[PDB]
């Protein structure tokens, strides 16, 4: 299966911003578990959503994940210089997992 | 607190092998699963495999399973990935990475990775 992620997304600083994790075999559901990861500035990743919703611990409350659609999707409301980064998504499969190819986003 | 510990890289020549290591601290290293994933430049996320520490079982993506293996050492804490004939397509970053298979089903600690660069 191939995972597709916007390739890049440009907001400015206050907005809401939802980038997208689609599948190549159907729609997404949470039996996909639907994986956000944030890697920022030298190679540094956080974990962010697991289980298509659930906010990890330390992660501001401006960042939200939910199904839309077919899709998998993350919010992040009132977009700061901060969340400048490539977020990543990964899905789940039965024998295994896949990552998208990322999202760089730029916070103007 | 929780921490996993990679060493920074390795200088490696075609056709040797190296074994990557992953230390955990700051919690019950058999309530999670450790995960291996591969970054090579442009582009994204591999994932390479799975390990269950307190079985010792495992998962390899179907395209790593004559490539790499995964082990762990229960006492020390510490997850181990070994890499076979390695080639130019091996130059990469490897991050180890912890799945809270159990909780809220996330990804949420990842070692710094460790830069594994072929050379002769």
């Amino acid at each position: 299966a191939v995972v597709t992620q916007e390739s890049a997304l440009t907001t400015s600083p206050g907005e809401t911003v939802t980038l997208t994790c689609r599948s190549s075999t159907g729609a997404v559901t949470t039996s996909n578990y639907a994986n956000w990861v944030q890697e920022k500035p030298d190679h540094l990743f956080t974990g962010l959503i697991g289980g298509t919703n659930n906010r990890a611990p330390g992660v501001p409350a401006r960042f939200s994940g939910s199904l839309i659609g077919n899709k998998a999707a993350l919010t992040i409301t009132g977009a700061q210089t901060e969340d400048e980064a490539i977020y990543f998504c990964a899905l789940w499969y039965s024998n295994h997992w896949v990552f998208g190819g990322g999202t760089k986003l730029t916070v103007l | 607190q929780v921490q996993l510990q990679q060493p920074g890289a390795e200088l490696v020549k075609p056709g040797a092998s190296v074994k990557l290591s992953c230390k955990a601290s700051g919690y019950t290293f058999t309530s999670y699963w450790m995960h291996w994933v591969k970054q090579r430049p442009g582009r994204g996320l591999e994932w390479i495999g799975r390990i269950d520490p307190n079985s010792g079982g495992t998962k390899y993506n179907e395209k790593f399973k004559s490539k790499a293996t995964l082990t762990v050492d229960k006492p020390s804490s510490t997850a181990y990935m070994q890499l076979s004939s390695l080639t130019s397509e091996d130059s990469a970053v490897y991050y180890c990475a912890r799945y809270d298979y159990y909780g809220s089903s996330y990804f949420d600690y990842w070692g710094q990775g460790t830069t594994v660069t072929v050379s002769s």
